[PDB]
């Protein structure tokens, strides 16, 4: 770690999405080493350079943030429900590196509410990304509304406390996607779609019971979980699966996780890596803070 | 026996906006209309077998038929419950340079008497005849 | 009416203001809600804060969830689709066919319903 995550400070650099594919390395780089206290292996003097990419980043993004509050790869393409879910994601992530301004973030948390969740509390995608590699293991079609909707309900929970004050409706929308996720969930049948909804329900307390006992029992020799195809999907789904875990607060179920990740050396960065590079690192910096 | 044609709609603002699509189905007692607009999923009107052959040439070219019920969508008065022997009078009209088949419906339930307008591709519609 | 300033705007269920919240509004100020994506506004979207009080906010009249579990215990399907769940909107009507072997044992006109506040009355068949 930290002389390999070299690479993973890039320059944001495109459209609505091509910036923020560049944004994310630099990011999650900057947000696990600040907690991995790992700037002794790296240094001090790229801190302020890495700060200003991210500056860079957030500021360029905003050329892409519409008049509705929502994100697209162009201002005049349809607001994607995916993008804008992970431009909360980051950002939020983001509010403690560099200035992010709140009612940018809220505004976007307020327009998924208002605009992209369904009466069951599904979150639909209506304009799907051109760059369907940084979508990670949402590319399979199979469980998508359990998938999405894990993911969007997980970006409002990483908002909720910068939010909390601004969007009165948020926990409403919390719950209302967490009863969709709670019904559904014992006819998963995916790894992934098990892994990120368990993250999704852990965060609000709902991961008990069978429910527990499911997402517990996915587990491939209780370390990872895993679906046959890309391996990138699998380093996301146990990145989830982990920071599942480790609100669930079970320590014993944990290390084998933790070293199974560590032994599949992935450092991020490349084609379609977005989500497994952000997901791997906020999981182990989550894991190294608790 | 049956098909689906994209259908638009004069929305509050009177501009032609998307509404969804409508399934043409043929049975045994004439042509049952459905409409699919979202959530609304049920029947837009019904013929008996004696306006087939006119309500073809209508659909196609312009002009008047009978059909047996008509609802419409929810913005009508018809649509819960439904008029019995509505006429649907129909013109051929060009949207962005492209030719429909404009149609008069049902008025806007409450309002200062103002009826609501669809249009269907004259092309899609002489496809599937 | 009066020179008394309001709080933070009330909460309505399924909807949420189009502004950022301020703690203390000023008399004549208002603001506007919107309601979740199917749920139709009902009452006024805009309220003023006339007499250190705030107007009476809208309601977010419900949409109707049709999933293939309530259309599989009633032994209907719907006519029109091959969609196994809708989203109707209140004051959207749905149309649907006694499952292949069974007979309706509602009301005839039961065939075809509309979506009220959440509401939507599902035909019965048997056999």
């Amino acid at each position: 770690d930290a002389e390999r995550l070299k690479h993973l400070i890039v320059t944001p650099s495109g459209a609505g999405e091509q910036n923020m594919i560049g944004m994310t390395p630099t990011v999650i780089a900057v947000h696990y080493l600040d907690e991995t206290e790992q700037w002794e292996k790296f240094g001090l003097e790229k801190r302020q350079g890495a700060l200003e990419l991210i500056k860079k980043g957030y500021t360029q993004q905003l050329a892409f943030r519409q008049p509705s509050s929502a994100f697209a790869a162009f201002v005049k393409r349809a607001p994607s429900t995916w993008l804008t879910a992970y431009v909360v994601k980051v950002f939020s992530l983001a509010v403690n590196l560099i200035a992010i301004d709140s009612q940018v973030l809220c505004g976007a948390v307020k327009w998924l509410i208002l605009e992209k969740q369904k009466p069951d509390g599904v979150f639909q995608e209506d304009a799907p990304v051109i760059h369907q590699e940084m979508i990670g293991g949402l590319r399979n079609n199979n469980e998508k509304d359990m998938a999405l909707t894990a993911f969007v309900l997980i970006s409002l929970q990483e908002a909720k406390d910068i939010c909390e004050e601004q969007v009165n409706s948020l926990p409403g929308s919390i719950t209302k996607a967490g009863d969709f996720l709670e019904a559904n969930y014992m006819n998963l049948q995916r790894s992934y779609t098990v892994a990120i909804a368990g993250y999704a329900l852990a965060q609000m307390g709902r991961l008990k019971g069978p429910l527990l006992n499911k997402f517990l029992t996915t587990a491939k020799d209780k370390n990872r979980w895993e679906d046959p195809g890309k391996q990138l999907y699998n380093v996301e789904a146990t990145s989830y699966a982990l920071l599942a875990l480790l609100q669930l607060k079970d320590f014993d179920f944990v290390p084998p996780v933790v070293r199974w990740l560590n032994e599949q050396r992935y450092y991020g960065g490349g084609y379609g890596s977005t989500q497994a590079t952000f997901m791997v690192f906020q999981a182990l910096a989550q894991y190294q803070k608790d | 026996s049956k098909f689906t044609v994209k259908i638009k709609n004069k929305d509050k603002s009177g501009n032609w906006t998307d509404l969804g699509d409508l399934v043409v189905r043929k049975e045994e007692n004439g042509i049952d209309t459905g409409l699919n607009a979202g959530g609304h999923s049920a029947t837009f009107f019904s013929l008996e077998e004696e306006v087939v052959n006119n309500f073809v040439k209508v659909m196609t070219e312009g002009g008047s038929f009978k059909t047996s019920l008509y609802y419409g969508y929810k913005e009508e008065q018809s649509v819960i419950n439904g008029i019995q022997n509505k006429e649907i009078i129909t013109k051929i009209e060009k949207i962005d340079g492209t030719e429909y088949i404009t149609f008069s419906g049902d008025k806007i339930k409450n309002s200062g008497d103002k009826v609501a307008e669809y249009a269907i591709s004259l092309e899609e519609l002489k496809k599937n005849l | 009416d009066s020179t008394g300033k309001c709080g933070p705007p009330p909460p309505i269920d399924n909807g949420d203001i189009t502004s950022f919240p301020l703690s203390v509004y000023a008399p004549a100020s208002s603001v506007e809600y919107q309601c979740q994506n199917l749920y139709q506004l009902e009452g006024n979207k805009r309220i003023t804060c006339r007499n250190g009080q705030w107007s009476e906010p809208p309601k977010c009249l419900h949409p109707c969830v049709i999933s293939r579990e309530i259309m599989e215990n009633y032994n209907i399907a719907l006519r029109w689709t091959a969609k196994q769940k809708l989203y109707s909107r209140t004051g959207e009507s749905v149309e649907f066919v006694c499952k292949r072997g069974y007979r309706l044992s509602s009301r005839s006109h039961t065939l075809r319903t509309t979506c009220w506040d959440g509401k939507l009355e599902y035909p019965t068949c048997a056999k």
